[PDB]
């Protein structure tokens, strides 16, 4: 497809919206030129949703209790006001993690104040307060609380922090109250932040004055990874054969304890940038500790990140970092072989939330696979700056897409798969496009790491290569 | 590691030694976590009935709820209306679990769409959001009709759905004809299924309340049927094949069977069937108009009995023998068409079958939960089975539905020690199966956990859990089963009487230990 | 309709030879035959299908498995006259029982039918020097008349 | 002992302390058992990969066998006519067991009877037997017509079936124009299918032979179903609802879908629908007559093309997505019906199906077994959905089949390791369970205990078993299942999919260890 034609495509298919709409859209839509440095000058990012065209998105609340919170292990997130939005994410992200489950773990479990006629007229900050102390008694190994706000809260003036110092003070336990209601911001991103914000100033300085903990010049924290289906052991593990000590892992399979001790490393590595960059950028000024982000979906970005981290330490750690890698070729590799060929030329579009639609372009080529347009659900102009440099050229680029969009795209480029969310799953499937969940691994995984590799191809294909595929048309059709 | 011959996905590959040797250093060395012994006591602490008297004193907390919020009701409702598109008025995030929540029921694309309402809004509520939204949806989607709801936030600040959509008409956002029904559905109040009611109410009202005066009941022969808030596809299926077996005309209102349940051709649909507007429109001229799931229907009841001046049946929920029988009946009557031998016999085979099994399912107590309609027809069934529903919980219902259960209970020796539940949880139900534990749990995948929960007490202490109801996402196409009439009985009366005798083979299958009990013959 | 001869003798003295013209005569006349070598020596086939040393079951059959493993498709040849014709297999040496190898080889042709098939003859050329049970096989299975 | 609150019966009953310290002092006291540690050891040695060479090479001895005789075939296949007595000339005792099997399977009454022959017979045949006999059957239970098979005996001491009942007319004990079909039926000659063909075959003379000049192809617009030796009633009925949507004319030979699940009300009914006689007598008159299971009613194609002159189609037993279109085709072509649009729909969800859940299915190593046209089609749909079919086995097979199979095989890359086997049984099927580990048997109850052995050694080696074919005992009316059709693909892709997770779960249930893949949605 040539790039004047893309350019083409995007028009028609703005002549259905009307005038205010096909404006604000057309702003979200370009083509890739691998060659711009600044995204500001062809594709703009993080507005505020056009009403009715039904989009992706989310809400602070996804993006904070279920996007930052939720994930820790050993705290008690309480998902405040009515009972919808706590019913919903509960356990609907594959975040993983190894606990006890409603004893020493609460992931998979939902806590909500279930706000009434009655707590919506008089505040229910009343409530939650009794509601702490009935928790506190029925799960006491809790390491800690929460306190997610929905919709709700902030517009009743109802005043959470207080309560939270109150009751905390009160039982020598910490409690974080997030301000994540849904109509913050316009997707999960300012739930992200909102909730980075409340890690620092609540947990995060802890344990400043606390220097018991013996530290080593190898200590790390992995900041941006959620064990997704466990992509963060699979990261792990290459990280610590490499030699170094990651002390913390936020949040995938993270405890509050894990989150303390994080001051007290020598190197962040951050994965999903989108999501934590924030609480890095001011561990690096309240702390001075460095962050890079690194990138572990398909064995060329893995290879190349693990060394690009050794290079910040010594030999032995770089020695090790060839070790790995070296243990590892014989693996990967036999994978590319048996699977590459069945994947060779398959163009592939792509639309997740704020990181792995370019996170998982490498993992892709590495099969000869071709993304021939991918975009964001709610990431920022930062991001498609990364994005840019590898995508290919003259390929589709979107923000934000609309249900509608995202068809008609699909309808025309004729992709040889699409990853996408779960909202998508079965509209393309009805088209006989095979599809595969690049949000939720489609309850498969882990991607990441090199364990991860080798299962992300046999899946890629599995899927691809299903005969289901060549049974839609009917044989009198 | 990975042998490219036989890859291994996440389990159980973190089982490798190196995985388990892994995760066992990050534990100790920062996770801090409580000495195993501690976990193990407060564990065991928690199946005590001690835990129990604490746990049922919660006023505030509530953990693992068993309903959802007004607007996913209103949104499947309006589902089943011909090229209808569901608009939450609110904020986004909230269109975004619905769909995302009913598409891992269904698996099948769920539409429905949003006025993205956000934080500049909080103050001047969104009689804006509602003029660009209207208009973009119906010139994106081109629906028919767009029946509109309303999420946490719209009710809070509260907004004139009524005004904003006139204004939009009148602005000329939409034309003034362009049909877009109603419905307030605050999500504090009641729980999903008091969604559909209003959404549904929402629609009669918008067909049939500006022009009453050309109606006159019965003048069609047809009997209107209100499926309510129904998930399982089969049903609405049976409903519509017993009535036309019957001869029976009939005018479903609401059929999301369609759309529910498209084929994979090559193309997507986003509309499909469903009741036509018109049908909604005669509806009046319906000899009668029967719920199907009355105990949360009341606030159509009013309306239909209210505007229509139809003489709704006090008619249940039509599963098991019983009641199905009774459902059967009364639509004769009305109708004035004869029960038909195809259905006499229908019902005399699902009698074989109960007879045919009754030895297996005699005395086996269940503990249960759902909405109202289907949680009190469970329990009817199960007691003209011969078990004994000890936990019948419900956190949805009210009062007044808890005593006719009662009523239903105390109607049966099988009810002797049975106990309804209304507004506890899971986490309460988690409780009274350790405790007075039962032999199953009928309930949905959230009862999965409860099970995994009763084993790690024991075996002897495990509670298998069969999945009937609603949200179910650990198995496939369940959706496509059926609870209503003979069929449903059937259907439920199968897995039932399996599902036990699947647990006893499982119970003695020990060589040279048990199974000497693992007979073929059963 | 279909009858089953089977030729004996010692070896070295044209048996196999003389056998095999027989059959060769037997086509022309217009005899849909089958040949069957239960020569430990294998060459019972080889003046009709022109082959050096055909395929023996008992070779084909090791590299494929047990036995069924393989089809009539590479184990019966049809050479001059329409013959079809199929070479047990030489037992291995040391380990196995020739009659074995014959037995084998009867019941695969028994099994794939390749006998119900307007055959008319059907030859077992044996060797019958050491007129063991191994050899007498043919005769005692009641697979030759 | 037992507390009449809470009785226990023979299980757990004899777990209690006394019970084992009971049995413990008559195993050690009496019984001689060889040394547990022995017993290990042989039990080790069956699951390795010598023990199946050595099992592979049985030749005279048979264990645990997976087909039945011919009459029970060919009592079966007369079931399936109005007012049908099965007569089985033979000793009695073999009517015992038939009855008294196919109960256990269908949990329904059995009628059929039998002439008791008996040693006083062994000499001078049953020519009196077969008098009194004809004539008691015929004015006890006053049936229209009464099909005559045979046993074991009869057949060795060879009688003259024929004979006998054209001299039990002449002689008067029962009228001249009664109709008495019959049928050979050798134990030892093939499986129970065959049982059925001859039966059929035997019917279809009775009624057509003598009076082919009157008959003309295509005279009546309908086409003849010969449904075999089928076992699961939900198939009688898909294939009638199919065509009867489509439009077509047909005449089902050989309905037992009626007397096997009569109504439970008040009243036994030993007869019920059935093919009439007349039915039969016209069925030459048939567009043409399509088999549904071929593989198994060759005498009848023969017959069928012989005499009626019907060009029978080549196809195969409909059953998964791609046969089930040829058959439906094939159809069209002949009656000149296009495929309704309901068809087109049915396949098209099918087809969503499986592709909603290929996932979970692909790359999945099963085992199974059964009936020919069963086992390939069984064997034709797996592969359709991504699984190695990698055991299958088929006692009653032929080489003519296994070829027709591997072919099928072959064209698929999902039948690489597939390895079909005739002639073996379950206990050969046992080894290669053990050494050639697969996923799920899908087979009857006689697997259920090839998993208890699986298990036996260890879990990580169990199979479970998938209960699909004939017969089923351990499970509740599974006989109202669908194999055939669309309808059946679905079946089938539940039951699977859904056995897969089901185990999954199970796998994944232990608390802090491998709960972590308890996913709550799938
Ligand atoms: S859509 Fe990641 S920025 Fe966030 S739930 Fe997923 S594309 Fe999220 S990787 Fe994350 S583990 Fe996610 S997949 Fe950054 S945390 S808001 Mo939907
Ligand atoms: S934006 Fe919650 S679902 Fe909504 S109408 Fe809600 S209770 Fe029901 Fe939506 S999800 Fe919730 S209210 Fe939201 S914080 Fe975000
Ligand atoms: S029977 Fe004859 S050929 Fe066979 S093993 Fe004995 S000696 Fe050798
Ligand atoms: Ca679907
Ligand atoms: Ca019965």
């Amino acid at each position: 497809m040539s790039r004047e034609e893309v350019e083409s495509l995007i028009q028609e298919v703005l002549e259905v919206y009307p005038e205010k709409a096909r404006k604000d859209r057309n702003k979200h839509l370009a083509v890739n030129d691998p060659a711009v440095t600044q995204s500001k000058k062809c594709i703009i990012s993080n507005k505020k949703s056009q009403p009715g065209l039904m989009t992706i998105r989310g809400c602070a609340y996804a993006g904070s209790k279920g996007v930052v919170w939720g994930p820790i292990k050993d705290m008690i997130h309480i998902s405040h006001g009515p009972v919808g939005c706590g019913q919903y994410s509960r356990a609907g992200r594959r975040n993983y993690y190894i606990g006890t489950t409603g004893v020493n773990a609460f992931v998979t479990m939902n806590f909500t104040s279930d706000f009434q006629e009655k707590d919506i007229v008089f505040g229910g900050d009343k409530k939650l307060a009794k509601l702490i102390d009935e928790v506190e008694t029925l799960f006491p190994l809790n390491k800690g609380i929460s306190v997610q706000s929905e919709c709700p809260i902030g517009l009743i003036g109802d005043d959470i922090e207080s309560v939270s110092k109150v009751k905390g003070a009160e039982l020598s336990k910490t409690i974080v109250p997030v301000r994540c209601e849904g109509f913050r911001g316009v997707s999960q991103s300012l739930g992200h932040h909102i909730a980075n914000d409340a890690v620092r100033d609540w947990v995060l300085g802890k344990r400043d004055e606390d220097t018991t903990f013996a530290s080593t010049p190898y200590d790390v924290a992995i900041i941006g990874d959620y064990n997704i289906g466990g992509d963060a052991w699979s990261s792990r593990i290459l990280l610590e054969e490499m030699g170094l000590r990651c002390v913390a892992q936020w949040s995938g399979d993270g405890s509050i304890s894990e989150i303390e001790l994080t001051p007290k490393v020598k190197l962040n590595l951050v994965h999903c940038y989108r999501s934590m960059n924030y609480i890095s950028r001011h561990m690096e000024e309240k702390y001075g500790i460095p962050w890079m982000e690194y990138n572990f979906f398909g064995p060329t970005k893995t290879i190349e990140s693990l060394r690009a981290i050794a290079a910040k330490f010594d030999e032995s750690i770089q020695k090790k970092c060839e070790e790995v890698i070296a243990k590892y070729k014989p693996e990967w590799e036999a994978v590319v072989a048996k699977y590459r060929p069945r994947l060779e030329g398959k163009r592939v579009m792509l639309y997740i939330g704020g990181l792995r639609p370019r996170h998982v372009i490498g993992a892709y080529e590495d099969l000869g696979m071709e993304v021939v347009g991918t975009g964001y659900e709610f990431a920022h102009n930062d991001d498609y700056d990364r994005t840019m440099k590898e995508m290919g050229d003259s390929t589709l680029l979107y923000d934000d897409v609309t249900g509608y969009e995202f068809e008609e795209f699909v309808k025309r480029i004729k992709p040889d798969l699409i990853g996408s969310g779960i909202k998508e799953k079965f509209i393309f499937q009805k088209m006989g496009i095979p599809f595969r969940e690049m949000h939720s691994w489609d309850y498969s995984g882990p991607y990441h790491g090199f364990d991860g590799f080798a299962i992300f191809a046999r899946d890629m294909d599995m899927t691809l290569n299903n005969p289901c595929w060549k049974k839609l048309q009917a044989p009198w059709e | 590691s990975q042998q490219v011959d036989k890859i291994k996905a996440s389990y159980p590959l973190f089982l490798d030694q190196d995985y388990k040797d892994m995760l066992a250093k990050k534990r100790d060395g920062f996770e801090e976590k409580y000495p195993q012994d501690k976990i193990d006591e407060v564990f065991q602490w928690t199946t005590t009935k001690e835990y129990q008297e604490l746990n049922f004193q919660r006023e505030a907390l509530t953990v693992n709820p068993a309903k959802a919020c007004q607007p996913l009701g209103a949104v499947l409702c309006a589902l089943g209306f011909e090229k209808t598109m569901p608009y939450v008025h609110g904020s986004q995030g909230c269109v975004a679990y619905f769909r995302s929540y009913f598409n891992r029921h269904f698996r099948e694309p769920v539409s429905c769409v949003s006025d993205s309402m956000t934080e500049d809004a909080a103050v001047f509520g969104g009689q804006q959001n509602m003029k660009d939204g209207l208009q973009n949806c119906k010139a994106t989607y081109k629906p028919d009709m767009i029946a509109v709801s309303t999420t946490c936030m719209a009710e809070v600040i509260g907004d004139d759905l009524n005004a904003f959509i006139n204004n939009s008409k009148k602005e000329g956002f939409i034309p003034d004809e362009f049909p877009v029904p109603f419905a307030h559905t605050p999500s504090f109040v009641g729980s999903h299924v008091t969604g559909w009611d209003n959404m549904f109410e929402g629609i009669a009202r918008y067909f049939t309340l500006k022009s009453m005066d050309d109606k006159v009941v019965g003048s069609n022969k047809k009997i209107n049927i209100v499926p309510g808030f129904e998930t399982y596809l089969g049903n609405f299926r049976v409903i519509k094949r017993m009535l036309s077996e019957m001869g029976v005309g009939y005018s479903l209102l609401s059929d999301p069977e369609e759309v529910l349940d498209t084929p994979a051709d090559g193309q997507f649909r986003m509309y499909a069937g469903g009741t036509t507007q018109e049908e909604m429109k005669d509806a009046p001229n319906a000899l009668n108009t029967v719920l199907l799931q009355p105990w949360h229907l009341e606030k159509t009841k009013k309306f239909v009995e209210g505007t229509w001046k139809h003489e709704v049946p006090k008619l249940n929920i039509p599963m098991g023998l019983d009641w199905t029988d009774e459902f059967l009946m009364k639509v004769s009557e009305i109708s004035g068409q004869p029960i038909p031998a195809s259905l006499t016999k229908e019902r005399g085979r699902l009698v074989d079958m109960m007879t045919d099994s009754h030895t297996w399912l005699h005395g086996k107590r269940f503990a249960l939960w759902g909405d109202p309609d289907f949680v009190m027809g469970l329990v009817k069934f199960l007691l003209e089975l011969g078990c004994e529903p000890v936990h019948i919980l419900c956190h949805n219902g009210n009062k007044r539905w808890k005593k006719a259960v009662d009523a239903i209970l105390a109607a049966s020796p099988y009810g002797k020690n049975a106990t309804v539940y209304i507004g506890k949880d899971l986490w309460h139900l988690r409780s009274l199966v350790f405790t007075d534990k039962p032999d199953f749990m009928i309930g949905n995948s959230y009862g999965k956990f409860i099970q995994r929960d009763t084993l790690h007490k024991g075996k002897e202490f495990e509670v298998p859990l069969i999945r009937i109801g609603f949200p179910i996402f650990d198995r496939h196409h369940l959706h496509r089963s059926t609870t209503l009439g003979y069929e449903g009985a059937m259907q439920i009366l199968t897995t039932l009487v399996n599902s036990i005798l699947e647990r006893l083979d499982e119970e003695t299958r020990g060589m040279q230990a048990t199974d000497y009990n693992h007979d073929l013959v059963r | 309709a279909m009858r089953q001869c089977a030729i004996y003798g010692k070896g070295g003295i044209g048996k196999s030879t003389t056998t095999q013209n027989l059959v060769a005569a037997l086509a022309e006349m217009g005899k849909k035959v089958m040949i069957v070598g239960c020569d430990p020596k294998a060459d019972s086939t080889r003046l009709i299908l022109h082959s050096k040393a055909q395929n023996t079951i008992m070779e084909m059959a090791a590299e494929a498995g047990t036995v069924e493993d393989l089809e009539l498709e590479d184990v019966l040849k049809a050479g001059y006259g329409g013959v079809k014709c199929v070479e047990s297999g030489g037992p291995e040496p040391g380990v196995g029982c020739a009659g074995r190898g014959v037995i084998t080889a009867i019941n695969f042709l028994e099994e794939e039918g390749a006998y119900e098939d307007d055959l008319d003859f059907v030859f077992y050329d044996v060797l019958g020097d050491v007129v063991c049970g191994g050899f007498a096989m043919p005769i005692r299975e009641n697979k030759a008349q």
